[PDB]
């Protein structure tokens, strides 16, 4: 069944010259994707947005989702704290940069609207223990310097 | 800090002369625990016959302590338990079925006859000897009827019904600053340890077998609580302990104790279940390896007291107590026994010899090194007396 | 899953507002490449503060979070950092890099303004992930201390000294090309 | 830099993983501030305590109440009991707070006891019957004396005072339950109660009859007491000493189970693996050979040969030529190995048997003995040049399992006989001075059963008595029980080791037979003969010896090296790890490396 | 008297013909003490004056044995503390004493229509707490009992089981010993304390190699022609690491009470002595124990309740390495700067004089 | 059948109690600081201000009163282990001395009420209630259970009575374990 396409590119929520997916209802500009594709170098065959590719990738199976997320945070085990973020962008949809309302509640001289415009009114441990000991040595030397400065003040 | 040595024979010291006293009540042996029950006051009668057929009555004074009254046993016990003791008899036992369970005198330590009588005799002996030690007309006080160190405050356990060691020691504490209680019985005297667990005027030193062995108490790490920390020495040993091992452990630890703690009065509990061929203990001591401890404690030359104890085979304990009283009057008794009424007990050689078995001594010098090092580490903190 | 917040000083928020005002009304677009890349910014950060931390754990966490910001910023640059206007600049530079035999690494061109953009967006990003309480709390603590250092060294690269000079101020006016293809000509 | 190495060192030392898992869990429990610091030091001392440098670096790097498991604390609401006579001191000194008990110090189930073998059980039963009879006798007498004195005092009055006389509760005595118990024992407890209250009410008519009844019962019980005293004494003499050896009833089953081949190689394997597993620690010096035997007295060997000859002449398992071959093999081997001149052996057997009133290889290849007895670069050059041993004094023997087990049996027998021959002087001087009192002699109080059959150690010497008795046992002239009892009463239960002096001799004879029935061991002993007869040798010759003997048995069998020192009469047995040094480890780089580069001369591998 | 005694016969009879066949082969000075024994009263404390059915043989409440106060109607039997109310043993009311069940049955005259009536009336009366009305009517139809946790709290935890008499058992109970009833039937003088024979205690059973002590690295089998050189190897009950009794200074073979736990385990209770308490939870199996591997490594706290991998936290050796070094390094620097500042304070305070 | 959902930490507390009163031979220190009357009063008082409708307040007070009455009529009957009945009985005796009847809501702490709740499923399943009242009572009880699970920080500390003092539990003497258990 052929569904209806929304005339707004959800990356910018505005109409224009755009193309849509075969399984996803919303359309996007040619330059709204990454990599932004030429309007004439069209993809061969059926093209889907990130969401439908993700859907056909997971086969709607939560076990596969958890498997890929776990082995991904294991691949990024060098940068572990960010891993749970890095895995999600591989499946999200791009949208224009609009800082949330939490930022602009400070100055009333700025106006915004639906147009989106603004108006003015291992060797690892070796290196790390090395850093540790060198900083501690520098700091204890500065502390005995503190004591010598105090004694020099007492030389009045 | 343990080191094995040989065992030279026992030699009496000429300078250490003491006026002894020997307490015996002519009825102590007429109270029968029961048919087969492993405790008999009868061994005190035999011990007495041996002691007096050697002509040892010319060397010491012989007394008869007045039995204790209900208002002096209670210097340790509670009054309901004392009253139960006074009332219970094998006929009214079914009448106190809720009290035989609370106080634990119905089957484990049963009621036989004259229980209160025998307890009164033993307590009187102990307390009277302790009092004669105080007023200064003696140095040793022998009593083979006392020494019931298993009896608790409101219950009997281990065939001990009146814990007369504690009544006597309290009678000693009424005048004496520091009392040291040397317990060379094979069992643990949990009564006299728990009863003086938190005090620094009484120091117990107990050389006992530890294992899955009655009373299951007395590890090396029990050095008292509160103000009585480091003032309770337990030396747990293994089976088969022999004369040279026991001597090489007992001599240094006791010299250290009396070197730092410096007691003013001693209570030696020379029980006789720590001998070879006994009925419940598992050690392998000899008659001379058990009297060496008494001779060593006597060598120090302070107010002393010998008490009875266990002993489940009567012949070895009778001969041991005879020899200990003998060297307590500064004579090494002849090994040929004279004629006594119970002569037919002492087969087959009819001499004063207790013979050790070839039991395997399982106390390796490394274990005793560890134990005595731990014990000296604890004892380091009992100096300022 | 939680409701976590990141205390950002109002000065950087004002910098964000004036950046949006420069890119929307007069449509002045940032210069590519910048004076200093983001690699240099984060390297100066970790090199200035790694020599002020005692324990190995603190330095491990510092370096881990810095490398994480590098990976995320150069990863998410194309999805959530840029407005509608510079998408044309993005695609032309992408095709240039494509004919230059190698793909682009977005940490090589952009600068601290896009990093502040991503940092200010970050709280909602954390909030939509299943990061547990202690992990996300560490995340936002690291980020907060970083942006405090950013506020401390705002002077070197944020305030446009000599504003009349087009080469010093990273904002350049667009020609009729972008004014047309931005609003749909 | 140095601490990654610490965690690697810890993982190496612990060796296992589960224990390393627990090590890391200790570390993490410390990390999150749950464990104290010195509690961590003490918890790690159980891990890195066998190492000194690692743990001292840990000490320098980390910067380093019911404590008795037997007692509880009761609240201050169980310390509230009447305690009438408790004065001010027995509150300050005694302890009411902490509590112990052998029902929860034993964890609700416990208290094993000793075993106390059957003979001590019968002895305990005898002592109990003795105590029972003695108790009843003494109690009856103790009531009879008081009843007698009150009867003698009550009859001297007139009928009036008799009619008004009555006894207070206790009869004026010090005990109150003795007479009650006695009369209830003898007098039909119901009738006992009525007669005891009759005695308390009016003694003048009831005391004489109870007194005479007690007298007749006392005399009856005393007759029974002596008639049982006989049997008590006889059984006590029967099973006294049998009950005083806790090892002697399980030595005929421990010397046959712990003297097999498996155990015999297992003790030396164990000391070997100890030497290696503890040699991994570098600070200790390199240990030398496994077992050490020392032979200070040489006269026991003739006694062992006498025992062997006695068995072989007695036994029927082998035929007479075989018997002679066994005898001569034993004689010549113990004369050659221990370097005892055969002429001195013959003089010793002369001195021995007169009071009772070719080479060894010639026997190895038995046909010879049958014929005889029917006839009646610069490196290697300079290495072999220096160090030539003249006047050889330290000999070696390379042996398979059979020679080793045979020499083991030999050393076992020698060590046991040397034990008793070291005790002999004192035990004989003691048994010579048995001060038996004639007061026990006349009353049949002493058991002369051991003296009547001559098994008692009369003032003749003890060691020779042991040898003679063991020979009589081997021949079958004396039962085992009586030899055992003689050794119990004679020395003590201290010489229990000689109960199997015939089975160990049979085993040594079986091994001396295997030592020439096999072909491989025969040839190994032949090589041993060829080396022993040599008076001078070199290391290369010793390597030739070792390789020639290893050529005999397979590459899976074990090999033992027996190093005999004649200067001090010593034996050192070495287990051979197949690729270990054929000679003992020296301390010199010179000797070691020149020995190995001279072994390099032979085409055999390193 | 014709009463047999322990000796086997009456006291007035010598040994029978059978006994004296297998136990055979084929002045004094105690006249005194009534002249030398003298009374002693020098003691200090001398002033002290001084359907024919049968009842059950187990308690109906706690299912044990003892003294039972029975009922006449039913074969049920109850202890004296397990009654409603618990009755004092001496002052026991005599007569026909019935339990609560029998009393309730005899009270309703064994007719259920009156039961409906009284239950309905009780519901009508207690209108204030109506939800708990019917409940508070049945509290008087059951004889008392003792509390046992229902099976859905004993079965949530797998290492916790009811003992013989309904007691706690937490896998640290060794076992019952039936082959030690066989040790009562013992196979000769080979003790259960494992003495006089230790070749098979210094030898691994399944492998065949030697059980080595962790502290000395020797299996001192000695030599059993010199048995004074064995050293009593015993294997721990959790990790199976065997120690000598001279190394773990214990002197016994733990056989009865619990399982012996090597000195190589991290604790299951601490007493930090601030004092604070436990850090280790229970093992909540039945597969409800969720494991969570954190994304944070060097700063996680999470408990003492971790699991090591190459709510149970998951953690690897690297994290423990880093947390430990973090701890000791920051502690070192903290105490260093503390002593530095305190000594400079002392200096500036002393020069002020 | 009826089913109740106890938090896992309350299950761990109940099993710890099973350890302490069974084979570790401890009893509860009575009268505890925080009893059942005080606990139920604080819960009913702090939850009362949640919902505005009168049905909620009426059901809250009705459940609390009914639960206190079931605690009274049930503690003695079926909520004491065998080891600790003598304590109860002794208190019972010490009540008859001063002519004040024993009602446990003021003396007995929260753990016996927890035992009551734990066994309440079978008590409910054995009577002849309907299906609605069972579920409403179970829901009220589960709200109480989550309240308690949030408040376990103050009620169920572990203090090792042998070490300092005033723990939730106390040790028993040998006389008590003789008469209570081995009667
Ligand atoms: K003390
Ligand atoms: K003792
Ligand atoms: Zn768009
Ligand atoms: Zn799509
Ligand atoms: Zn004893
Ligand atoms: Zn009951
Ligand atoms: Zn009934
Ligand atoms: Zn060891
Ligand atoms: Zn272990």
């Amino acid at each position: 069944i052929d569904f209806e396409n929304e005339d707004f590119c959800s990356a910018c929520n505005q109409s224009g010259s755009f193309l849509c997916c075969d399984t996803c209802p919303k359309s996007f500009h040619f330059l709204c994707l990454d990599p932004p594709i030429d309007p004439n170098n069209l993809p061969k065959g059926d093209w889907h947005c990130n969401e439908c590719k993700f859907k056909i990738f997971i086969n709607n199976s939560m076990a596969t989702l958890k498997k890929i997320e776990s082995n991904f945070i294991k691949q990024n085990n060098n940068v572990k704290i960010f891993a749970k973020l890095l895995f999600n962008i591989d499946s999200h949809n791009p949208k224009q940069f609009q800082l949330p309302n939490y930022i602009k509640e400070t100055f009333p001289a700025v106006k915004t609207g639906s147009r989106g415009q603004y108006s003015d009114e291992d060797e690892n441990s070796i290196k790390y223990d090395f850093f540790d000991k060198i900083y501690k040595s520098k700091m204890v030397q500065k502390r005995k310097l503190f004591q010598f400065q105090e004694s020099l003040i007492d030389k009045l | 800090v343990y080191e094995a040595t040989p065992f030279d024979p026992i030699t009496v010291k000429p300078s250490d002369k003491r006026r002894v006293a020997y307490f015996y009540d002519a009825d102590v042996g007429n109270y029968a625990y029961g048919a087969g029950h492993p405790m008999k006051p009868h061994r005190i009668r035999m011990a007495h016959s041996l002691i007096m057929n050697y002509g040892l009555y010319k060397k010491m004074e012989i007394y008869r302590a007045k039995p204790a009254t209900k208002q002096e046993m209670c210097q340790f016990h509670t009054d309901e338990y004392i009253d139960f003791l006074s009332r219970v008899t094998p006929d009214n036992l079914e009448m106190f079925k809720r009290e035989s369970v609370k106080f634990n005198v119905g089957d484990d330590c049963p009621v036989f006859d004259g229980l209160y009588e025998y307890c009164s005799i033993s307590g009187g002996g102990s307390m009277e000897g302790a009092a004669r030690l105080n007023r200064g007309k003696c140095d040793v006080a022998v009593n083979y009827a006392g020494g019931l160190h298993h009896a608790k405050k409101s219950e009997a356990s281990g065939f001990c019904y009146l814990n007369d060691i504690v009544l006597g020691i309290i009678e000693l504490l009424r005048y004496h600053p520091r009392v040291l209680y040397i317990d060379i019985d094979v069992h643990h005297g949990d009564g006299v340890e728990e009863a003086f667990y938190t005090t620094d005027r009484v120091m117990t030193c107990s050389f006992h077998k530890y294992g899955e062995f009655f009373p299951g108490t007395g590890e090396l790490r029990d050095i008292g609580v509160g103000a009585g920390k480091n003032y309770a020495v337990n030396v747990p040993l293994r089976d088969g302990i022999d004369d040279a091992t026991y001597r090489s452990v007992f001599e240094p630890v006791i010299k250290k104790i009396m070197e730092w703690y410096q007691p003013s009065a001693v209570v030696l509990q020379c029980g006789g279940d720590s001998l070879s061929g006994d009925r419940l203990g598992c050690f392998n001591l000899s008659m001379e390896g058990h009297a060496n401890c008494v001779n060593y404690v006597k060598s120090f030359g302070i107010p002393m007291m010998v008490v009875g104890g266990g002993g489940y085979t009567m012949r070895n304990v009778a001969r041991t107590w005879c020899f200990e009283t003998g060297l307590l009057n500064n004579v090494v008794l002849d090994k040929d026994l004279p004629y006594n009424e119970y002569y037919e007990y002492y087969g087959p050689d009819y001499k004063l010899s207790v013979r050790p078995s070839n039991m395997f001594n399982v106390n390796t010098p490394e274990y005793l090194d560890k134990v005595m090092t731990n014990i000296f580490a604890n004892l380091e903190n009992t100096k300022y007396a | 899953t939680p409701k976590i917040s990141l205390q950002i000083p109002i000065k950087l928020k004002s910098v964000l507002v004036d950046d949006w005002e420069y890119v929307t009304k007069d449509k002045k677009i940032c210069r590519l490449p910048a004076d200093v890349t983001v690699e240099m910014v984060l390297n100066k950060y970790e090199h200035e503060v790694s020599q002020e931390l005692e324990s190995p754990g603190s330095q491990s966490q510092l370096s881990e979070y810095c490398a994480g910001l590098k990976l995320y910023f150069d990863k998410c640059l194309g999805n959530m950092l840029l407005y509608r206007l510079e998408r044309l600049q993005y695609d032309e530079l992408l095709k240039k890099s494509s004919k230059d035999q190698k793909p682009l690494v977005p940490i090589r061109i952009y600068g601290a303004i896009h990093l502040l953009r991503l940092i200010s967006v970050l709280p909602e990003l954390i909030s939509s992930t299943t990061m547990d309480l202690q992990s996300c709390q560490l995340l936002i603590k690291q980020t907060e201390d970083f942006l405090v250092w950013l506020l401390m060294h705002v002077d070197e690269y944020f305030n446009d000294k000599d504003p009349n000079r087009s080469d010093d101020a990273l904002y350049v006016n667009t020609s009729s090309q972008y004014e047309g293809v931005a609003l749909g000509m | 830099n140095e601490e990654v190495t610490f965690f690697e060192k810890a993982k190496r030392y612990i060796g296992n993983k589960h224990l390393y898992t627990e090590f890391l869990k200790i570390l993490n429990l410390y990390s999150q501030d749950i464990l104290d610091l010195d509690d961590l030091v003490e918890k790690v001392d159980f891990y890195l305590g066998s190492n000194k440098e690692l743990f001292t670096w840990f000490k320098n790097f980390v910067g380093y109440e019911a404590f008795g498991p037997s007692y509880k604390r009761l609240p201050k609401s169980d310390t509230f009991m009447p305690c009438s006579g408790r004065d001010d001191m027995c509150w300050e000194v005694l302890n009411d707070e902490w509590v112990g008990h052998p029902v929860w110090a034993s964890e609700d189930s416990g208290f094993i006891a000793h075993r106390k073998n059957q003979y001590e059980e019968t002895l305990f039963k005898i002592e109990e019957e003795r105590h029972e009879y003695d108790f009843y006798i003494e109690s009856n007498l103790r009531t009879i004396q008081c009843l007698e004195t009150i009867v003698n005092k009550i009859e001297n009055m007139t009928e009036n005072e008799k009619a008004n006389f009555k006894l207070p509760p206790g009869l004026g005595h010090t005990s109150m339950t003795i007479y009650k118990k006695v009369i209830r024992k003898v007098y039909d407890k119901e009738r006992g109660f009525e007669i005891i209250d009759a005695l308390h009410e009016h003694p003048a008519v009831t005391a004489p009859v109870v007194l005479k009844r007690l007298k007749q019962k006392d005399e009856e019980w005393r007759r029974a007491q002596r008639e049982w005293n006989k049997v008590w004494r006889e059984l006590e003499q029967k099973v006294f000493f049998k009950s005083l050896d806790h090892l002697g009833l399980t030595f005929k089953q421990a010397d046959k189970k712990l003297l097999t081949t498996k155990q015999l190689i297992s003790e030396i394997s164990s000391i070997k693996v100890d030497q290696t597993n503890k040699k991994i620690h570098w600070l200790t010096p390199k240990p030398k050979s496994q077992l050490d035997f020392d032979f200070p007295d040489k006269n026991i060997f003739y006694d062992i040969l006498c025992l062997a000859d006695t068995f072989i002449t007695h036994t029927t398992a082998y035929s007479n030529p075989d018997k002679e071959r066994l005898k001569d093999l034993l004689k010549y081997f113990i004369s050659l190995f221990f370097s005892i001149s055969f002429e001195k052996i013959e003089e010793s057997l002369y001195s021995h048997k007169q009071n009772v009133s070719m080479s060894l290889l010639d026997i190895l290849h038995r046909s010879r003995y049958q014929k005889l007895k029917r006839s009646n670069g610069n490196l290697v050059e300079e290495a072999n040049s220096q160090g030539i041993i003249q006047n050889r004094s330290i000999f070696n023997l390379f042996a398979n399992t059979n020679i080793y087990i045979f020499f083991r049996h030999w050393t076992t027998i020698y060590e046991r006989l040397l034990e008793i021959k070291q005790m002999n002087e004192r035990v004989t001087k003691e048994i010579n001075t048995r001060s038996t009192v004639t007061f026990a002699k006349d009353l049949d109080l002493l058991s002369s059963q051991l003296s009547e059959m001559g098994l008692d150690f009369v003032g003749e010497d003890a060691y020779k008595q042991v040898l003679r008795l063991s020979r009589r046992l081997i021949n079958g002239d004396l039962e085992h029980q009586w030899f055992e009892e003689s050794l119990r009463q004679a020395y003590n239960n201290k010489a229990f080791k000689l109960y199997t002096i015939d089975k160990v001799t049979q085993s040594l004879v079986k091994h001396a037979h295997t030592l020439m029935t096999d072909a491989k061991t025969a040839e190994i002993m032949a090589l041993f003969v060829k080396d022993r007869n040599a008076s001078t040798t070199s290391a290369k010759d010793q390597i030739i010896y070792r390789l020639q003997v290893r050529s005999h048995m397979s590459n899976t069998e074990n090999m033992f090296r027996i190093e005999f020192d004649k200067r001090t009469l010593h034996v050192s047995i070495q287990y051979i790890a197949l690729d270990d040094l054929t000679l003992k480890e020296p301390k010199a780089d010179e000797d070691k490396w020149k020995y190995y580069v001279t072994s390099y001369a032979l085409p055999h591998p390193t």
